[PDB]
């Protein structure tokens, strides 16, 4: 019922981010949402003496039809004084993990009055017909990195009756989300989390289901054929040459030896027994892990995505080139690439939160202007990661195909 | 005394660590000093300013300038220093409303609320920093000390605080008159409705009564300006809008400054005038920023400017927006990376027009450019009308399907239909996904000596065909492209090409149909002529068959 001192980082002012255009239906949804928040004291109108701004938009959360307000606090999050949540390494090892939205608990906690000015946002008007409707927050805002930090004191006390009733459950908080993991059978997992809901009720309706996949890093696979054409062997040598940047003893000499001469690409080449031995030794090398692959919490996570076609997307997460920490494949709108990419980004970010407790920086196979025009139309999560754009087609797409 | 309502005060601060201004009052003539004393005395009895004493250490210079054609001095308080040290505000007018976004309305009335700028109180704690001195005659007595009680003309915060005050005043009137729209712009209130003129003027009279609650006087019916409204460079008529007359400069010795000023004027005209072209006029400003030198022009720039002066000959107008009709956007390819579009709801009655020029770059194609134009028109339409328009595009549905399913990037355009208006956007070649059976296989390679810039480009094939060409004034990248060009030149309609150039593959896999490199353009022209091309890549210096044979041929 009392506020906590919160400041910015030294030598930095509050955010001054431009509001981007919004459709009429999103503007009206935000007008209704913010009108009720104002009556409930959560936000208040502000005057021209507040020069700060943070973008706002509207989403329809997964499996729902009512609009939700999402504030892009990425710039304020970069500029807010850090608050010092040891990420549980056991969460990634649990059989199932459920994501519970608990963001509404923040609105019952007041925000430091001196800091409120920095949370300012603007509901834009169509065609600049009026100046925007300007608001600032009075309570902890959803999406601000300081909200889980400040509420962590209170959140710990709510969960302790549950955590000691179930020492086997792992609970982790990131932003507005609670991640709840156990090793139980799925039926007994649904029930115990419906039990966990009996706390925000006393002291919110939906949940997300997650299961770790077989491999943290998918193995590099080589074809198994009975007849190899010149083209097949050229593609194999290229993939082995690329993998030799990752794996130590990959040899291609005996396989390149088969390509001796100036042969048609479709001519069948019998493999010699030395070449078949080299290929066989390469297979065994590729089934070992990569040497010297460790997570450093001080360094950023990088995620690259490749469009493979037919709704298939490959990705790799790393900190150092050729030292992949995780790789994967996202599959299955059969007509909208951008919607697919936006869902892959959210799925990769959720996996990154579970494993390392932070979001990666994306390298997106898309032009900036196309992505910035459309990604908000399909976004469904309350956090937003960072991203950059790839404008030159990487040769690497083949090697994960 | 009918009690007038007070206007809320906006809290104002100076910038952090900064303090108020202290600028010397410059020597003024006795003629000017007498004029400033009379002006400030009437303002004092009006409550706008008040005398202060020597306790206030801040000062802002005051000047006197004669209003031209008038024998009347006017006061000017140079707030340029206090502005540098006043806090930042949420500023006025993030963007400019576009006339095409106005909804069709029966009547619109303008009220002049200029009498209200000096009827808004200034923050009491901030008045100290608006101090100024009227120097005495012959400088023999202390100067007359004054401070402001209202928003001063020229102070940094006056525009924003004035509009925020009007917005609060106007809020209960808008809510209790939902059928009334009001747009404020400086000292003007544009009040519109769809009421018949009798009920409209009644509502206007109620607004005038509502403004008097705060002691705000407005012009009565006889003194209100009439359509057309001249506003932000537009002419607004009851049913049509256009731009204000675009006047060009007519010199035969051009400079870089005025060519900067007229490209912005041709761009200004392009929002309603169709076919405005500025490409050849804009490529004269290439990296030369001295604003006082001359340069003639080409046989195609005056051909595009012969009509630019001739397009502005007959006035064209846009219409206003009917939210009950569909919003349609149609795009045409103009050639040379230029694109034009029209936004309309009924045929041949445009809401507005515009153009799009391709982004700078080495290689491009028409589908990417059309995609970019679509995204630009989408964002612009969200701003102006709050919705994405339906698109009519000069590209076949099958062409677009083939493009986005095979393109290595994710891409998307919103709901659209094909319109058969040549020239059509098309894919000019499509590489194969598998090697071609029966087609000759060309192993190409190029290499260049970095010092002498001498190099070689060549191929060997599975049928024993070979070529090596020596090159001067070339690089490794150029020899690798030249090698591919040779194979394309010397093969049949179907051909497999094996290269080790990651550079060449990265260019070709981006699917350009036009390039600023004439070598890439010649490759593109060859690709257009072929029926099937399969392009394979192998790593260099690994003894790959054919590739190792041609490698020793071109690096010698
Ligand atoms: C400068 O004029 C502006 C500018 C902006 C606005 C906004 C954003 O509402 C209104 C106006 C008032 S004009 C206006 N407002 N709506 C329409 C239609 N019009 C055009 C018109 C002109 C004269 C008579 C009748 C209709
Ligand atoms: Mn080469
Ligand atoms: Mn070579």
């Amino acid at each position: 019922i009392e506020t906590v001192p919160v400041k910015l980082k030294p030598g930095m002012d509050g955010p001054k981010v431009k509001q981007w255009p919004l459709t009429e239906e999103k503007i009206k949804a935000l007008v209704e949402i913010c009108t009720e928040m104002e009556k409930e004291g959560k936000i208040s109108k502000i005057g021209p003496e507040n020069p700060y701004n943070t973008p706002v938009f509207a989403i329809k959360k997964k499996d729902s039809t009512k609009w939700r307000k999402l504030v892009d606090f990425r710039e304020l999050n970069k500029r807010t004084q850090d608050f010092w949540i040891p990420h549980p390494a056991g969460l990634k090892k649990k059989k199932s993990v459920t994501v519970l939205d608990v963001g509404d608990a923040y609105f019952s906690v007041p925000l430091d009055e001196d800091f409120r000015k920095y949370t300012a946002f603007t509901i834009p008007s169509i065609n600049n017909e009026t100046p925007g409707i300007r608001y600032q927050y009075n309570v902890l805002p959803q999406g601000w990195k300081g909200s889980p930090a400040i509420f962590q004191s209170s959140m710990t006390k709510i969960l302790e009756p549950f955590k000691k009733q179930n020492p086997d459950i792992v609970i982790y908080q990131y932003m507005d989300d609670l991640y709840v993991g156990s090793d139980l059978e799925i039926g007994q997992h649904r029930t115990k989390i419906e039990e966990l809901r009996q706390h925000l009720l006393r002291w919110l309706w939906m949940g997300y289901e997650l299961h770790p996949d077989k491999w943290t890093v998918q193995p590099i696979v080589l074809p198994e054929k009975d007849s190899w054409t010149v083209n097949d062997i050229q593609k194999l040598v290229g993939k082995l040459n690329w993998a030799s940047q990752i794996y130590p003893g990959i040899k291609v000499r005996q396989l390149s030896k088969l390509l001796r001469g100036t042969k048609a690409l479709t001519e069948v080449i019998p493999l010699t027994e030395e070449a078949e031995l080299e290929l066989a030794e390469n297979r065994e090398i590729l089934k070992e892990p990569v040497h010297g692959v460790y997570y450093d919490p001080s360094k950023d996570l990088i995620a690259e995505i490749q469009k493979q076609g037919q709704g298939q997307w490959t990705y790799q997460i790393y900190q150092e080139p050729f030292k992949n920490l995780k790789t994967g494949k996202y599959a299955r709108a059969h007509t909208n690439d951008v919607k697919q990419l936006t869902e892959a980004v959210q799925k990769i970010t959720t996996e990154s939160i579970v494993i390392w407790g932070k979001t990666p920086k994306f390298k997106l196979p898309i032009q900036k202007e196309t992505w910035e025009t459309w990604w908000t139309e399909y976004w469904q999560a309350t956090w937003i990661p960072e991203w950059e754009f790839v404008n030159t087609p990487p040769l690497v797409k083949l090697w994960y195909q | 005394m009918v009690p007038i309502s007070p206007i809320e005060t906006v809290p104002v601060k100076l910038k952090p660590g900064m303090d108020g201004p202290k600028v010397k009052q410059w020597p003024l003539t006795e003629e000017k000093i007498k004029a400033l004393v009379e002006i400030c005395t009437e303002m004092e009895k009006e409550g706008k300013i008040s005398k202060i004493g020597p306790e206030n250490p801040y000062n802002t210079p005051v000047f006197a300038i004669k209003k031209k054609d008038s024998t009347k001095w006017r006061k000017l308080v140079d707030f340029r220093e206090l502005n540098k040290r006043t806090q930042d505000f949420w500023e006025v007018q993030l963007g400019i409303p576009h006339p095409a976004g106005l909804k069709k309305k029966k009547s619109v009335t303008v009220l002049d609320v200029g009498d209200a700028y000096f009827s808004v109180p200034l923050d009491e704690d901030f008045r100290k920093y608006t101090a100024f001195t009227i120097p005495s005659i012959n400088n023999e007595t202390p100067g007359i000390r004054y401070q402001y009680n209202v928003l001063p003309q020229g102070w940094k915060g006056s525009p924003a605080i004035f509009q925020s005050s009007m917005t609060k005043i106007l809020e209960p009137f808008k809510k209790q008159n939902p059928d009334i729209v009001i747009y404020q712009y400086m000292d003007d209130l544009y009040v519109g409705s769809d009421l018949e003129i009798g009920q409209h003027r009644t509502k206007i009279e109620e607004l005038r009564q509502h403004l008097l609650r705060w002691g705000l006087t407005t012009p009565d019916k006889k003194h209100q300006k009439e359509p057309p409204f001249l506003w932000m460079g537009y002419e607004l008529h009851p049913d049509k809008w256009t731009v204000q007359p675009i006047v060009l400069p007519e010199k035969d010795s051009w400079t870089v400054n005025d060519i900067q000023k007229l490209v912005g004027k041709l761009n200004w005209a392009s929002q309603i005038y169709p076919g405005i072209k500025v490409r050849q006029l804009s490529k004269l400003l290439r990296g030369t920023k001295a604003l006082t030198e001359v340069i003639p022009l080409t046989e195609e720039a005056e051909l595009e400017l012969a009509e630019n002066r001739e397009i502005l000959k007959e006035p064209v107008h846009g219409v206003y927006y009917d939210p009950s009709k569909d919003l349609i956007a149609e795009i045409q390819k103009q050639g040379q990376g230029q694109w034009t579009y029209q936004i309309y709801q009924e045929p041949f009655k445009n809401l507005k027009t515009g153009k799009y020029a391709r982004m700078r770059g080495a290689h491009t194609n028409d589908v990417k450019q059309l995609t970019e134009a679509v995204q630009k028109i989408t964002t612009e339409s969200i701003v102006i009308w709050g919705k994405t328009p339906k698109f009519k595009l000069p590209i076949q549905k099958e062409t677009w399907e083939t493009w986005w399913t095979e393109y290595w990037q994710a891409t998307w355009i919103p709901e659209w239909e094909f319109v058969n208006t040549p020239p059509l956007v098309k894919l000019w070649y499509q590489l194969e996904k598998e090697p071609i059976v029966g087609a000759e296989t060309f192993y190409v390679d190029g290499a260049a000596n970095r010092e002498t810039k001498l190099g070689k480009a060549g191929y060997v094939t599975n049928k024993g065909r070979q070529k090596v060409v020596p090159l001067t004034n070339t690089t490794n990248q150029k020899t690798e492209l030249q090698a591919i060009y040779l194979a394309l030149q010397d093969s049949g309609l179907e051909v497999n090409i094996v290269t080790d150039s990651q550079y060449a593959l990265g260019i070709i896999q981006a699917q350009p149909d036009k390039s600023e490199s004439e070598l890439v353009n010649q490759i593109i022209e060859q690709l257009i002529k072929k029926e099937k091309v399969y392009l394979a890549w192998v790593p260099a210096h690994k003894g790959i068959g054919g590739n190792e044979q041609v490698d020793k041929l071109v690096s010698a």
